[PDB]
DNA sequence: TTTTCTATGACATTTGTCATAATTA
DNA sequence: ATAATTATGACAAATGTCATAGAAA
RNA sequence: UUUCUAUUUACGUUUUAGUACUCUGGAAACAGAAUCUACUAAAACAAGGCAAAAUGCCGUGUUUAUCUCGUCAACGUUGGCGAGAU
């Protein structure tokens, strides 16, 4: 039960009563510690271990990114969610299928990031059309995407998911 | 042939595994798994939202057409007249006075009609993403429209703000009607009009179909009148066929749910633990009619006993006790409290049905007015504004009364009332049906995933019954996950929990300096949960001592496993070897009562209760198991433990079990069907050590199913649990006896060695599945003679969108602006260079200058720039819709023609294929037929001779055999390059790559154009047998659909 | 104040008085903790932190020390390394 | 309405601090 | 001799676990 | 346990037309040019199929091995029925 971590939970925006229900400690003590009528040092190890265990999970915040994509008419809506943007792309190509985003977007971004000229591979609406050459590029150790560009993969496709809005929750 | 066998099912969310076990020798006749694409509510939300649109577009077009036809009648609009130049807004304002020319007038009427506006203000169904709610928008507009009509406000907005359209132009129909009649009263004095025309036009302007009228004549989703409307919205009750289902918030059904909870409650008192009729009446009256939200403390106070003695109630996710409240009754008492209204069950029911089905308040007040009750006019207006009554399908009222009568008189629960009354579904006669009928699964209210899984499982049962004869026993497991969005959430949460425990373990290993923690994870988890306190003797226990001397502490079970059937950490504790030896196969209650324990029972209870609240270390079920005062020897208590731990209780499993039991009982077939809890199969997997990995493919869904069937055989070889079987289908032993009964891994190696796991996938012949992705991309022609799609940059001013920046620096010539309008490119560039550091230079420009990037102008009066268009890529596949848009200088195309099927031909010794795209399947009435002209054009485009022999036609998931390797077609990738897409039959390729740690791309794509020696078609039945399919010699033209 | 580390100090062969002098906590409290007359859980966070800090120092074993010494001109360099400064 | 929010306190129990009295090699 | 160490207290002042108070929404 | 439907509004992707913008000839009336960026009307908004002045109607969801026998139906192929086989 590190004093600093408990000090962080006390400084948090979470309601004194909200922490109490989750930790099992009394709203009274948390409110009095925050008011400053009680010293964190004078607290028992038992009660402090409880407040510490709570912070532990909050301290390691896990971002959940939910992708809401509407078709151009705002009528049919596609929604997928995952831990890292890479997870968002992997769910969207599983649940709703690859052909929902523009054809061959993952490959086009990889080629562009490595630095190859897209025109040589005959980029088309269907996308890479010179499969023979793409296979050679794949053979070379490519430089992989950095989990900050799967967002670009979703926001450069307008075939069906025209309006794309990503909401990122940290908790 | 005739062979006694036990059948086991693993009914997942994306698979249904089946297994067959010999009744005698524990053998395995056949195993397998049926597969299907995950059902999702979204798709159906798709068809429905779109249908909802087509209908809005059709009604708008029909109103425009009807107004145009009407104005031809009065000669105000004629074909020769030109309505092109007239401005609608300026004409409506002029015509509110003066005179309108015949054209201007026509334009204005047609104009109001195109846009009538909303009628019931709250009727709108939409999200608040616009940041202004519909009701607030109408409120502000009405506050602005006190002395000005609609046209005046819209014209003022166009002249001052420069815009009319957007989210600011949402109005109410009444103002449109007022403007229309005001302009018409003036314009009728100059032109030949009659009051009949005036009434017709006003009607056409404000007419609208109510939610209880539906579509017109001839629609498959329509109804003749309002009685049929009740029938369709409610539906016939499966339990009593002629009676219609009632609403859920209705008072009688509320009483039924509340009485379920009241009967379930167990109170430790000198009287019976279950409450009896008279005190049940007293509690229901007082608690559920004097207080809005009942709590456990109120119950304890009214019966004047300890709240500590109340156990067996539903709990919320936050741990707060939950009791279903008479919401409708308290809502009644909130407004009016007279006796004549609150003690009339029929009146309260009818009030509830009206509030639930009639959405509009005006209809609700009228329907209560027509109901000859004691309600007064002033009270009806207040009651009509009640909300939250939104449940349509619930058990029929006639059956609800019968269940309520039995509930009042006896202390039983719903499941055993259903068993006693032997209520059987009667919508479909089970006697006449040869095989289990998939129709019944439609009625039970189950999520579409569960519905699809149930239908597939019933078909698997039908196939197995037809093949291997009648199954002596069936075991059905429904998996815990409701839908995929939950499988990921759970897997993520479990990973996080595993990480936190690993962080505790690794820190402990360093602090202790010993590696004993590696095998001490189970005990160390128990230690901090008990806070280093022996729950049986209260003596403090050092964590270091547990590592140094692990044999001084043991993991004892609170309840004997012969009855508890629970092996979770909730039923585990760390105790002194002497404490465990003295405790035996008994309960902590009688043991702490006994003198063997060195602590008293009451002190134990006090410590347990305080510990449970503190640090959330004792779960809800853990303290119930510790404080289980009721004797386990009682038959009812053992049955309760079996139901809470071994028998599934979720509505879905029960409904399927009831359906199968009713079918087998009606046909007089001696078939016992039984269910198994989700954790029991996980435990039996763990103790037989079959959990080597979860990535061997789909064979996992089969193997678990096999284990499920094996459970039956271990519930009949031992008489000790035999009675329990009779409880599940419809003495006390120690834990080492439990290990002897279940751990024994004899004849279980068969599951390890069986390799012939048949798999199958669901073919998807459905036509009209989807045609073209919808985004009508425009196109331009470049210098080199090609055609380029013109994607449009949007949300330029937003903080995170840096597309403009990346394009500007890398390739300016792609923005259409570079050549068609150069100066404005210069302004954009000067802005990008100066504020280039920011991710979005335009946002930083807005944050310092407060001006959007205007188009270059000499007078600086240029318009804003919010969409910049740019050339994107070239055009390869396109459904050209340019014909619909008249006189288009540039082509208008759509992309991604979704393929329906592909037919393979063998011409001159080489294999080619023609792709029957979904756009070529035109629909005439019931039949779906392949457009002959387009099919012939596609066949000729592939250079196919007229004598080419036909081999096969492949839809989705039909098995293909190319050069000897079997695959399942997902669909053709590119037809021009002759590439088809196949994912392996056993394990999805993505998984095949991880079990080899390869990084090749995830979709196998194979080519049929050349070097393809063989392209045969294999097909598999619902069970999974693989039979080579010899198809017909002419490709299928008419699918019945 | 990790419970496990404080537990190691209390179960150590170090004297109760000797731990008390360095921690600053009373020998009385240390004895009653080893006796069990008191519980570690009921200990003030201030007292618990002192015990945890004292136990942390003993885990300084496995150290390796190198000496880089330069002559005044920064030109000729002398370097030696060993397990304990000795 | 009503239902959680902070704040304040009651009470039985336990602290920390500051002592002793003893003990043994 | 003697010093460091080992057991119990006494007492002022806290603490955990329950409330309630009044408010706030 | 929460599905299946129902009516409606504003948007929105696109073309054409008009008014602003940009440019040239040029004193320009204007003539054009360019179709880029904003508005504004009208039209199309899954391909299409019925219907026939109708508060009009269907088209992205459920159900799906294939071959066969016969039976029946739609209409020869599809059904549906049954009974087999692979």
């Amino acid at each position: 039960s590190m004093r600093k971590t408990i000090e962080r939970l006390l400084n948090s925006e979470l309601s004194s009563n909200s922490i109490a229900v989750r930790t099992g400690v009394s709203q009274a003590v948390i409110s009095k510690l925050r008011n400053g009528k009680k010293e964190l040092g004078n607290l028992t190890l038992n009660s402090a271990e409880k407040l510490f265990e709570y912070q532990k999970e909050m301290e390691k915040v896990d971002t959940w990114i939910v992708y809401r994509g509407r078709t151009a008419d705002m009528n049919k809506s596609y929604i997928a969610e995952g831990s890292t943007y890479e997870e968002v792309y992997n769910n969207f190509v599983d649940k709703y299928g690859y052909d929902v985003l523009d054809e061959d977007i993952y490959e086009i971004q990889l080629l562009k990031k490595n630095g190859e000229n897209l025109d040589d591979y005959d980029v088309d609406s269907d996308g890479i059309n010179n499969y023979d050459k793409l296979d050679e590029f794949r053979e070379s150790d490519y430089v992989d995407l950095e989990d900050y560009d799967y967002r670009e993969l979703f926001e450069n496709s307008s075939s069906q998911v025209y309006y794309h809005e990503f909401e990122i929750t940290h908790e | 042939m005739k062979r006694n066998y036990i059948l086991g099912l693993d009914i997942g969310i994306t698979s249904v595994g089946y297994g067959i076990i010999d009744y005698e020798t524990r053998d395995v006749i056949d195993a397998g798994v049926r597969l299907f694409k995950e059902a999702n509510v979204e798709n159906n939300e798709g068809r429905r939202s779109k249908r909802g649109a087509r209908r809005l577009k059709r009604r708008r077009r029909h109103r425009i057409q009807r107004v145009k036809k009407l104005l031809f009648d009065y000669n105000l609009l004629t074909d020769h007249s030109e309505l092109s130049g007239i401005n609608p807004y300026e004409a409506r304002v002029k015509g509110l006075s003066q005179k309108l020319s015949e054209e201007e007038f026509s334009a204005a009427l047609l104009h109001l009609a195109k846009r009538r506006g909303v009628h019931n203000v709250n009727e709108v169904e939409e999200d608040t993403g616009n940041e202004l709610s519909t009701k607030e928008q109408i409120s502000r507009n009405s506050k602005a429209l006190e002395e000005k009509y609609v046209a005046e406000l819209q014209l003022e907005r166009l002249k001052k703000d420069g815009e009319v359209r957007g989210s600011i132009n949402r109005f109410k129909t009444s103002d449109y009607v007022k403007e229309a009649k005001q302009l018409l009263k003036v314009q009728k004095a100059y032109h030949q009009l009659d009051q009949s025309f005036i009434d017709t036009y006003i009607d056409l302007l404000e007419t609208r179909r109510t939610y209880y009228e539906g579509p017109g004549e001839g629609s498959p989703f329509g109804w003749k009148d309002i009685k049929e409307w009740y029938e369709m919205l409610m539906g016939h009750c499966t339990y009593f066929p002629e009676e219609l289902r009632s609403v859920k918030y209705a008072y009688n059904a509320d009483l039924y749910n509340a009485l379920n909870d009241l009967n379930n409650l167990v109170i430790t008192r000198d009287e019976n633990e279950k409450l009896e009729y008279y005190e049940k009446f007293q509690i229901i009256e007082n608690v559920f009619k004097q207080k809005k939200k009942p709590t456990l403390k109120q119950i304890a106070k009214e019966i004047l006993v300890n709240e500590e003695d109340i156990k067996g109630y539903r709990v919320t996710s936050t741990g707060k006790p939950e009791f279903t409240n008479l919401k409708v009754y308290h809502d009644i008492k909130d407004i009016t409290a007279r006796k004549e209204i609150i003690e009339n069950a029929e009146l309260l029911d009818q009030i509830a049905k009206i509030l639930t089905i009639y959405q509009s308040s005006e209809d609700i007040q009228e329907e209560l007015t027509n109901l000859n009750s004691e309600l007064t006019q002033e009270e009806i207006e207040q009651i009509s504004n009640l909300k939250g009554y939104t449940g349509t399908h619930n058990l029929s009222l006639k059956a609800i009364n019968l269940i309520l009568d039995e509930l009042w008189h006896t202390n039983d629960n719903q499941i055993a009332i259903f068993n006693r009354l032997k209520l059987v579904p009667k919508k479909v006669d089970l006697s006449q049906q040869k095989e289990i009928p998939t129709t019944l699964v439609d009625d039970f209210i189950l999520s579409p995933v569960v519905k699809r899984s149930f239908i597939q499982s019933i078909k698997v049962i039908n196939a197995i019954i037809k093949k291997y004869g009648l199954p002596n026993d069936i075991i059905i497991e429904l998996a815990r996950e409701k839908n995929s969005k939950d499988a990921q959430k759970m897997i993520n949460e479990m990973q996080k929990r595993n990480r936190q425990t690993n962080e505790r373990i690794e820190e402990i290993i360093r602090t202790t300096g010993k590696e004993n923690a590696k095998y001490l994870i189970e005990k160390i988890k128990l230690h901090d949960m008990q806070e280093g306190k022996c729950l049986y003797s209260l003596e403090a226990i050092p964590l270091e001592d547990l590592l140094n001397n692990p044999f001084n502490y043991e993991v004892d079970h609170i309840i004997p496993r012969s009855v508890s059937f629970d092996n979770s950490f909730n039923n585990k504790v760390l105790v002194k070897q002497e404490e465990n030896s003295k405790k035996g196969n008994r309960t902590p209650f009688q043991y702490l009562s006994s003198s063997d324990s060195k602590i008293s029972y009451e002190t134990f209870k006090k410590h347990i209760l305080n510990l449970a609240k503190g640090k959330g270390r004792i779960s809800k079920t853990k303290k119930e198991y510790l404080l289980e005062e009721r004797d386990i020897n009682r038959f009812s208590v053992q049955k309760d433990f079996i139901n809470r731990n071994l028998v599934d209780t979720r509505y879905a499993t029960r409904g399927l079990m009831n359906l199968l039991r009713s079918y087998f009982r009606v046909n007089n077939l001696d078939v016992k069907v039984k269910s198994i809890n989700g954790g029991f199969t996980s435990f039996l997997r763990r103790k037989w050590k079959f959990k080597k990995e979860r990535n061997k493919g789909y064979k996992h869904h089969a193997e678990d199913a096999l284990i499920i069937a094996n459970a039956d055989f271990i519930f009949k070889e031992w008489k000790k649990l035999d009675k329990a079987k009779k409880v599940m289908e419809n003495e006390i032993e120690t834990e080492q006896e439990y290990k002897e009964i279940f751990i024994t891994p004899h004849q279980i190696k068969h599951i390890k060695d069986f390799k012939d796991y048949k798999y199958s996938h669901r073919v998807d012949k459905k036509p009209n599945r989807e045609l073209i992705n919808d985004t009508l991309y425009s196109t331009r022609k470049d210098d080199k003679g090609n055609t380029l799609i013109v994607n449009n940059l949007n949300g330029l001013y937003d903080k995170d969108n840096d597309k403009l920046k990346k394009l500007i620096n890398k390739s300016p010539e792609k923005l259409l602006m570079y050549h068609h309008d150069p100066q404005t490119y210069q302004k954009l560039k000067l802005i990008m260079e100066q504020y280039g550091d920011e991710k979005n230079p335009l946002y930083k420009y807005y944050e310092e200058t407060g001006n959007y990037l205007t188009k270059y102008s000499k007078k600086d009066n240029g318009p804003v720039i919010k969409k910049i268009k740019y050339y994107g890529n070239k055009l390869n596949a396109h459904l050209d819709i340019t014909d619909d848009y008249p006189n288009s200088r540039n082509k208008v195309v759509k992309l991604s023609l979704k393929p329906y099927r592909f037919d393979v031909y063998l011409d001159n010794g080489v294999y080619k294929f023609v792709t029957v795209k979904n756009l070529d399947v035109i629909k005439k009435e019931n039949y779906y037929e392949v457009n002959s002209k387009c099919y012939e054009e596609a066949k000729k485009l592939k250079k196919i001779s007229n004598q080419a022999e036909f081999i096969a036609s492949f839809y989705n998931n039909d098995l293909i055999k190319i050069n000897g390797e079997l695959y399942r077609v997902i669909g053709v990738n590119n037809d021009l390059l002759n590439r088809i897409e196949v994912n392996m039959i056993d394990i999805t390729y993505r998984e095949y790559l991880e079990n080899m740690n390869d990084k090749r791309p995830p979709r196998i794509i194979k080519t049929i154009a050349s070097k393809t020696q063989s392209i045969k078609k294999y097909s598999t039945d619902i069970l999974g047998n693989l039979y080579e399919v010899k198809s017909k010699k002419h490709p299928q033209i008419i699918k019945k659909g």
